[PDB]
């Protein structure tokens, strides 16, 4: 009974490896336009339930050294946290989190906005700037974190593509373009004590 | 016979090490709520006028703050109690080796030296606020064995403000047994066993003290998380190796770290007896305080403006950022080293991986902060002379463990980090030139005993390559 | 060209896509029974090849937060070092490393052998744990390491099977028989400080 | 003028250093590699008498090669230089303290003690080699200054061998600043600053004297790795919080540790006032120690004939594993106990993670090791009692972590290598009670200052209730 397997436990084993085959298929095929939790949360559930379904059996996790099984579904639950995919699903699973459908539909917005040939689709720009900044702070309150922790990576990587365009490529900032008096106040409060010294010095 | 008076004393000393760690607290928690008041402030001010012109209100309103807040603190110091200005710590270390200064006997003074640090590390000057913790708890060490008995006596009250100072240390820097070698480096006119316990039974009952009171302040009351008011810990990484390559290294650094204080001292020396000569009214020496409060606002409004370093915020080392002039999502990376906490800054340069670092903007932050320590040290307010050492050299610490990340190429060996260590170390040993009370307070705060010959090290060569030169600073202002 | 990706480098992805896919779908279809450097070696220089072959381009490794190329490669390391498949292949790779296959061989002669439904087949068994021995000094001296180092994980699971059979389940290990000269001897050993201390006490 | 006499006081100093370590290490490669060839042998003796009957012969062939190694031993110990004997730690304490017992100024010491001590770790009794360390530090430093000049006096004798007994110390448990306090524990007469700096120098020369020439003995020259003679380092994982639920814990373990220190003092009392009564004739104490050889290896065989916990070979947990009786590929884990070296199977217990030891075998091999330490110290060997009392503290400290880690639900502060560290303190501190060099050669050892006050409370609570009924080891062997 040692070397082969039950074949229940055999067809078990077989549909994991298909289910966890397909979800490395749907990590890499969404890799550099990241759409990572966008895509293959319905796989992640797939494969976390058939890893539960294995776990009611004792002879697929713990009688081997490497204990494959295992640490290919920690790998997929490492990736699945540092991605941190929660905030793109609902509290209950499997939607689609209601303040990220719609700042994905902000961020197709603003680049078909870009697709217009200088600076001219700036207020969608900064009203996804603050969308942005708003689940910011909105992933500090309802789940309690430090500052600036990890929001969901397609979310991330989509805002994190218009400021690239926005800044390193389009170059639209609007300068200061008020040094002037700010170099006047700085030589005034540096040469106060010139002359407070001076004065004590000379009395 | 003489149980109940050994009794009496011991439940004195655990008097004094709740007291110190009480004061300790309060210290900590109202610099914290009105450093991030005042911070909140300014960051909600220079981003509403970054774009749309304007941000010279913004430096009006940081150097407005900084000026009313030293404004009340000099009026408070150099009115009212004049000897309560500076750390304390020469008045302390003579007290101990005899010679009592008078004014140090009133609960005026202690009251005058925490109102003063609250108000000076808030007001934006080059203070850290644990030197005068152990002339705090060095009054209050005093004000317990008084009236408005057998205490009065000076052999016990030189005893109790013994205890009283060890126990400043420890709440200060969360070093308990480094609090007791500092209460025995002065006035070591014996070695009486039951005093060095009753030393350490109060400077460890004050750490205690300091970690309840502020972990209750905190979540969680069974953490115990915060052995002092600054707390760099956790060396133990891949990074705590000290190697044969680094013992002359280490040595090098030293002399740099001697040499640096004696240029701190001798700067200092000139400018204190330029204060004593001629800015001596007490109108004159609040109006300096302003200005120089005033001054350390703008320039470090100056290097924050004309900075071109733009780092993203990694997760915790930007408490406050702002990006003035950077892209979007994107935090300026010298305006970090100024609306931080020198507790933190120190911190941030002990344990940021390399390559964190421009060596342009700590050059420049190094050279600035050095000048306006030396500045703003020989002035009329509760101030310490620490954190600013301390920063001091952890920065050009930092700069030489980029040097020789960049001289070699990039090698286990020269992690920056360690090496902000002992420039940290070496610059502390050069400007205030305490020997082994560092080198077990390095120790201590840090949790690491393989830093303890390698700072022992640096520690004797700051010591020795700068008293060729000029005087250590708490031994300087015994003599003016 | 940011948010979209140039259409050589979408080859590349779907090449490496493909071929991960396949990889993990090997390392969980010989997950227990374990085959995994034995028959998942080709997929292993596929997939180490098509990393390589990305890295020769610049916008799929670092162009993101997650690099989930680079910590699935990393992971498909982890995996080959931890299982020490290294001496399952030849010093010069895609081999099948001829000290193991003599290995694999005996271990199907020992298992056709215990397929005659006691004790027996021992001689096969003998050969089979002198071998075993044998390949772990081999794997001290060759590669040098610690006592007890690793071997390649599917001859170590052969040999984990093979023990499990012979010990937990046949129940056949030749007992010593030999308690009553020990329990002599130490009664005498035992026994000769009470004759010397109480001799030493009456003299 | 008097410049040159303190250059001649510091190179020898220097000098003794460099020799003791010399010594150390010599004591260690022999050791090693003597050890290593005898436990070969009965490795490869008993797998041939596995199988096809026999197995009486490996008992023979293990209680005549520990009988022979302790007849070398005694023969050279009991008949030429009887006062070299024991650890000689009491001998060097009063030597401190004042008063000279006759044959410590001659080499023929050193030699008898050297050879003793390493044909007694190596001929199978339960004895610590670094216990005469200190004695071998000690007649080098003493030997030194004299022939076969101004230091035969004994005012620069006293010293000298004090930084001798320092040196010894650091070279042992790899603790520079916890020899400079041993030796400040006994003799000290005066605080004379140029003194412990001498006793330092000596002190951190023989630690890196010893690290340069195992390490050139390994592989690396470079590396340094190996400060002392034992070193069951890092503690700086997880398991290094010692929290507030612990420290009535711990003062309660300090009590167990000072119970059985006072069970362990008084059975060797009434043993060695026997040996004293009748087994006094040198022959009588050769055959003594031949018998004691003889049982302690056919009780370790005993127990590894009769065990049945057997667990597979996790990567260096055995250093000779042999299965006796275990399945094929299942190593047998009291004979792990027993093949060990005992400064391997401290830093196992230190270091393993919870679960790899059966209470039971632990059990039985904390009693069996118990007693059988307690009769093997009070003999004419060279013989330490550290590593002794150390390896019973780590035993039954690991006992009570799994207690503690029973009783609470697998909790995460129960980790059992801690309790096995406080175990080990706990009972060296009940056996041998010294106060403050134990806690700082604990924190050295281990690399850490956390371990400092929870070390130091189970030391004074161990010295305490273990001096209300019977004195320490080291104090009652100058008492007979
Ligand atoms: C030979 O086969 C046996 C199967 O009976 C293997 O024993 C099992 O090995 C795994 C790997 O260490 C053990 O898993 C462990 O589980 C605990 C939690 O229970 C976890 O904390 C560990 O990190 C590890 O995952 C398992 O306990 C152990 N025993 C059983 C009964 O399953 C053995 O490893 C095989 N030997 C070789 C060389 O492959
Ligand atoms: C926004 O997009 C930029 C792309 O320009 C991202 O910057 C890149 O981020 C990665 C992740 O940290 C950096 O990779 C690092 O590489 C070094 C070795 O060079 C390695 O030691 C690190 O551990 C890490 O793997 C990369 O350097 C960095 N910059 C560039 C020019 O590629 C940025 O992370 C994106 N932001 C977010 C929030 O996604
Ligand atoms: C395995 O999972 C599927 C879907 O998650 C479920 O329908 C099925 O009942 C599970 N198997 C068992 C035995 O529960
Ligand atoms: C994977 O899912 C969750 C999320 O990390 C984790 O708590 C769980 O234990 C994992 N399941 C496994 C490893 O089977
Ligand atoms: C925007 O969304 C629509 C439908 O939601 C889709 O057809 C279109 O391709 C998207 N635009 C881009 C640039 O992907
Ligand atoms: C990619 O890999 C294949 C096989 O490893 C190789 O034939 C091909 O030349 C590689 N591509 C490039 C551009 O070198
Ligand atoms: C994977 O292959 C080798 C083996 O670990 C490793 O050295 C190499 O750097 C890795 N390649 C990657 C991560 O692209
Ligand atoms: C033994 O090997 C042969 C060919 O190498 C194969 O056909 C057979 O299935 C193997 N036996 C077992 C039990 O797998």
């Amino acid at each position: 009974d040692l070397p082969d397997l039950d074949p229940e436990c055999r067809e078990l084993l077989l549909d994991f490896a298909n289910s966890s085959a397909e979800l490395t298929g749907c990590l890499v095929r969404s890799a550099r336009p990241v759409r990572l939790c966008q895509t293959c949360y319905p796989l992640f559930q797939q494969v976390v339930s058939k890893m539960d379904n294995i776990s009611r059996a004792r002879s697929l996790l713990m009688a081997d050294r490497m204990q494959i099984v295992v640490i290919l579904s920690e790998f997929f639950n490492t990736t699945w946290q540092e991605a941190n995919c929660a905030n793109c699903l609902t509290n209950n699973s499997e939607e689609l989190s209601n303040s990220t459908v719609y700042f994905l539909n902000l961020f197709n917005h603003t680049l078909t906005c870009f697709e217009h040939n200088c600076k001219n689709c700036r207020e969608a720009y900064k009203t996804l700037s603050s969308l942005y900044s708003e689940m910011q702070k909105m992933n500090e309150l309802e789940n309690k974190a430090e500052p600036g922790t990890h929001l969901c990576i397609d979310v991330e990587d989509a805002m994190n593509i218009t400021r690239k365009l926005w800044s390193r490529t389009f170059n639209c900032s609007v300068p200061c373009s008020d040094t002037v008096p700010v170099i006047a106040v700085s030589v005034f409060i540096l040469f106060l004590p010139v002359v407070f010294y001076l004065s004590s010095f000379l009395h | 016979a003489f149980r109940t008076v050994e009794i009496k004393r011991w439940v004195i000393c655990a008097l004094i090490g709740i007291l110190t760690g009480l004061v300790a607290c309060f210290i900590d928690i109202v610099v914290e709520n009105l450093a991030g008041l005042k911070y909140r402030v300014i960051k909600g001010n220079i981003d509403k006028f970054t774009e749309k012109g304007g941000l010279s209100f913004s430096l009006l309103l940081w150097a407005t703050l900084n000026a009313a807040f030293v404004l009340v603190g000099s009026v408070i110091v150099a009115f009212i109690e004049p000897v309560a200005a500076g750390s304390g710590i020469p008045q302390i270390k003579c007290f101990l080796n005899g010679v009592k200064i008078p004014h140090v006997v009133r609960l005026k003074t202690l009251v005058i030296k925490v109102s003063g640090v609250i108000l000076s590390v808030v007001g934006g000057l080059a203070v850290g606020k644990e030197g005068p913790m152990i002339h705090s708890g060095s009054v209050i060490a005093a004000g317990i064995s008084q009236g408005r008995e057998y205490f009065r006596r000076d052999t016990e009250k030189r005893d109790f403000v013994s205890a009283g100072a060890a126990a400043g240390v420890s709440a200060a820097f969360g070093a308990p047994v480094g609090g007791v070698l500092f209460s025995l480096e002065e006035g070591a006119s014996f070695w009486n066993q039951f005093l060095t316990w009753r030393i350490f039974f109060a400077s460890m009952i004050s750490t205690f003290t300091l970690n309840f009171v502020l972990s209750i302040y905190h979540g969680n009351m069974w953490d115990l998380s915060s052995p002092g008011l600054i707390n760099f810990g956790r060396f133990d990484s891949e990074k705590m190796a000290y190697t044969i390559h680094e013992i002359p290294v280490f040595i090098a650094m030293g002399v740099v770290g001697g040499v640096l204080g004696a240029v701190f001292n001798a700067l200092n020396y000139w400018l204190t007896m330029f204060r004593i000569r001629y800015i001596h009214r007490p109108c004159l020496q609040v109006i300096e305080a302003v200005l120089v409060a005033a001054v350390t606002a703008t320039v470090a409004f100056v290097l924050i403006y004309s900075s071109r370093d733009c780092q993203p915020l990694q997760g915790g080392s930007m408490s406050y950022p702002l990006q003035l002039f950077c892209a979007d999502g994107e935090y300026n990376s010298m305006a970090a080293a100024f609306f931080n906490t020198p507790e933190k800054s120190v911190v941030s340069l002990f344990h940021d991986p390399p390559g964190s670092y421009n060596p342009l903007t700590l050059g420049l932050f190094t050279l600035v902060y050095f000048f306006l320590a030396c500045w703003t040290y020989g002035l009329t307010v509760s101030a310490g002379v620490f954190i600013p050492s301390l920063l001091i050299g952890a920065a050009w610490g930092r700069l030489f463990g980029i040097s020789l990340s960049y001289l070699t190429g990039a090698a286990i060996w020269a992690d920056p980090g360690k090496y902000a260590l002992m420039g940290a170390a070496a610059q502390l040993g050069g400007i205030v030139r305490m020997t082994l009370s560092l080198t077990v307070i390095m120790m201590e705060a840090t949790s690491n005993v393989t830093y303890g010959f390698p700072i022992m090290l640096v520690l004797m060569t700051a010591k020795i390559v700068g008293d060729v030169f000029i005087e250590g600073l708490y031994d300087m202002h015994i003599q003016l």
